[PDB]
RNA sequence: GGAUAGUGGCCUACCAUGGUUUCAACGGGUAACGGGGAAUAAGGGUUCGAUUCCGGAGAGGGAGCCUGAGAAACGGCUACCACAUCCAAGGAAGGCAGCAGGCGCGCAAAUUACCCAAUCCUAAUUCAGGGAGGUAGUGACAAUAAAUAACGAUACAGGGUCUUGUAAUUGGAAUGAGUACAAUGUAAAUACCUUAACGAGGAACAAUUGGAGGGCAAGUCUGGUGCCAGCAGCCGCGGUAAUUCCAGCUCCAAUAGCGUAUAUUAAAGUUGUUGCAGUUAAAAAGCUCGUAGUUGAACUUUGGGCCCGGUUGGCCG
């Protein structure tokens, strides 16, 4: 008899599966982020469904009702943080205009490919799983970590992860150990 | 009688003005040797 | 044919899975794209 | 890791148990882990404690390494932390001793042994003593 | 116009007009005479299992055959006996007499692919193994 | 009047003849415990709710009662009924719709485990006890996050002096699935978190489930078997109510998931209040009267004037 823990799901299946444009449109994206499967994008396209429908239902009320100035800048204020908007579009009729690149744009993998420290999308997603790059100073692995404006400039290497110093993994170790055998002596 | 069926509708849609594929070997066979 | 009793304790190499199978999509799929006849065929025979 | 620092958070005087709570916060930066009995150690000469009146009980390192937090309460006067302290943390700090007792099911079938019987039984080991061999 | 009752106060007669013409349905009065409680072999069961008695030889035609034959089976529970629908040659091995077999219902049919009438219940598992991994050499069944 | 803790046809004595109903009484069915709530989403709705909370009832079926503040109690008693246990044949003992467990049933559901450390409860009471509860085992019910590789060099094919693909070409890096000192964890353990040491060159540490006339995404593919009173006759071609008979290649979708079956919802405006239809496609009573029901013409202080203090935009700052 204790509580009963929520769960709820954060994705959903598109009602007609089998449409050539949107499976060329899905496997764009899929290839240019380096996604692992079409739930990524499911993902996305569930919760930005879930800014706008919000936001509509917003804007039926009229100007001026506290609910909808005090929930309407609540959103405004949630998705400049993360980043989806710029600063110059923090009205509610702009987040109805926003798209599923946007999101995607604000990713952790995505972004640490931005800041150099990938050179290619598909080096950035398994280099994060490794647990090399460390957000401010506690190492993810997460590849949907969705950065914040304010931990944009953070993003480096551990000091852990070898390529960021302090003793060099183990294949590595081997081999030093290798040639320390046969070359060294 | 099943290749007779899915002939007898093709060009049916020739006459309707729709794409469809072009034939071969496989026409009226069993895709799938079932379970 | 039959499990080994002791087993948990032509050939062409394998396809990536996962997310290194989608790279091999969007390769594949649209940037390079290697046959053309004007209506982007997907799977052809003998030519 | 040149050496591990503890910090101490959130502290609570407590004289209603004549003891201090305080969140303990441990940086270990490289080693592996905490060695609990060594921050039992230093939480002892943190202020003045006499180290058997110093209790750990809540650990767990932070994701990636590096930072440990926890829970630690140090008492005065360790004659009461005899006391207040439940047996569990004593035994595991080996301040007292485990006692030795049967299992849950060996101890209610002993007791539902002797609720079978009425009185202390004396009579009836003479009498079934007496019945047995005459 | 419009044929019905349209007046603020008409509600009575739309709650109960409704009522009556509900019945000339199809799934709500099959649901609420519970008619898969009183007529159907599965006892509103999905699956159901049975004992196999014999094997027919329903077949495409004469010698020239596309085999597709199957078995006569009595289902354990309401004692009903229905007929199965078992996959392609070489399963016929496996179904021996007495061998309880579970069995599902087969529903879908298009223009190919299995358009037999009369039967509606396909043979899911024989003797409590698989007919799919049977087929597919993953298992062996036992011999009752 | 009696009875009850107490009102009251609750019961008793007498006296009245009432009480409900087409606004559906009464009877019948429910594979009906009621509700908070659940799924489904353009709206309204449709379907479900045995089940973590609240309320009701039952402890194999009925009834009767002791004790006590409280019980018509069943881990209390008594009797009857139905099952069923022991034997020395006289007698005695029963009630898992509590926790484990087993038989039977069925499509369909786990360990005869550890502990009161937490949450709370009981007692004469900080201390004892608790299959209440918690921990663990089984567990692809359902839900969250995302491994199965990334980079460089050489030679060709390109776009064309800078950019991509190809190769039984090549090079070193990185890491966790695992094993495991130790430490954290825990009532004690397991597991997670941290980590000394070992741990990747492909038949390694190898991902499946479905699908290709349209839906619809994916073939001017291959081999073999059987038949043709069909052409040709070195070969072959075509048909084959073989509804392709058996295998393979290629391609597509989802992905540690995927398919099938039944039920239900959307699609659906095939339940239509929003929002169907009735000439000829299902459907306007043969016709009129008429009670309940539903619906019912217009009409009675309209207009003008006075000042007052407010919330919005501005010329203004």
């Amino acid at each position: 008899p204790r509580a009963p823990r929520t769960y709820s799901k954060t994705y959903s299946t598109p009602k007609r599966p089998y449409e050539s444009s949107r499976l060329d449109a899905e496997l764009k994206l899929a290839g240019e982020f380096g996604l692992k499967n079409k739930k990524e994008i499911y993902r996305i396209s569930f919760q930005l469904s879930k800014i706008r429908r919000a936001a509509r239902d917003l804007l039926t009320r009229d100007e001026k009702d506290p609910k909808r100035l005090f929930e309407g800048n609540a959103l405004i204020r949630r998705l400049v943080r993360v980043g989806v908007l710029s600063e110059d579009k923090k009205k509610l009729d702009y987040v109805l205009a926003l798209k599923v690149e946007d999101f995607l744009e604000r990713r952790l993998q995505t972004q640490v490919y931005k800041l150099g420290l990938a050179k290619s999308v598909h080096h950035a997603r398994v280099l994060i799983t490794q647990r090399h790059i460390a957000v401010g100073k506690q190492i993810v692995n997460i590849p949907s970590f969705m950065v914040r404006l304010d931990s944009e400039k953070h993003i480096d290497f551990a000091p852990t992860s070898p390529f960021g110093g302090a003793r060099p993994g183990r294949v590595a170790r081997r081999n030093a150990a290798r040639k320390a055998e046969a070359s060294g002596e | 009688s099943a290749k007779s069926f899915i002939l007898r509708k093709k060009e049916l849609m020739k006459r309707r003005g729709r794409k469809v594929a072009k034939d071969s070997k496989f026409t009226g066979r069993k895709r799938r040797h079932r379970f | 044919k039959v499990h080994g009793s002791l087993a948990r304790a032509t050939e062409k190499p394998k396809k990536p899975k996962g997310r290194a199978y989608k790279r091999l999509l969007y390769t594949r799929r649209f940037v390079n794209v290697t046959l053309v006849n004007g209506k982007r065929r997907m799977n052809p025979g003998p030519s | 890791s040149d050496a591990v620092t503890i910090r101490t958070r959130k502290v609570i005087s407590n004289p209603l148990l004549a003891r201090k709570q305080f969140v303990v916060d441990v940086l270990h930066p490289n080693r592996a882990n905490v060695s609990k009995d060594e921050l039992r150690e230093k939480l002892a000469e943190v202020y003045k404690a006499e180290k058997d009146a110093v209790s750990v009980f809540g650990f767990r390192t932070q994701f990636g390494g590096g930072k440990s937090v926890g829970f630690g309460l140090v008492y005065n006067s360790v004659a009461e932390a005899k006391k207040f302290e439940p047996t569990y943390r004593l035994v595991r700090y080996g301040l007292a001793e485990k006692v030795e007792k049967a299992s849950r099911q060996q101890r209610k079938q002993k007791k539902n042994r002797d609720k079978k019987i009425f009185g202390t039984g004396k009579r009836l080991a003479k009498k079934v003593a007496r019945r047995n061999a005459d | 116009g419009k044929g019905k009752p349209r007046g603020l106060n008409s509600a009575r007669k739309l709650r109960v007009h409704r009522r009556n013409n509900r019945w000339a349905e199809n799934n709500y009065k099959k649901r609420l005479l519970g008619t898969a409680f009183k007529s159907s072999p599965f006892g509103g069961s999905s699956h159901a299992k049975g004992i196999v008695l014999e094997k027919l030889g329903i077949e495409s035609k004469q010698p020239n055959s596309a085999i597709r034959k199957c078995v006569r089976v009595q289902l354990i529970k309401n004692g009903k006996k229905v007929t199965a629908f078992v996959p392609n040659d070489g399963c016929l091995n496996f179904v021996d007499e007495n061998d309880e077999v579970l069995l599902a219902g087969f529903g879908r049919k298009g223009k190919a692919k299995g358009d037999i009438p009369g039967v509606r219940f396909k043979v899911v598992k024989v003797s409590g193994v698989s007919l799919l991994a049977l087929w597919k050499e993953k298992k062996e069944k036992p011999r009752s």
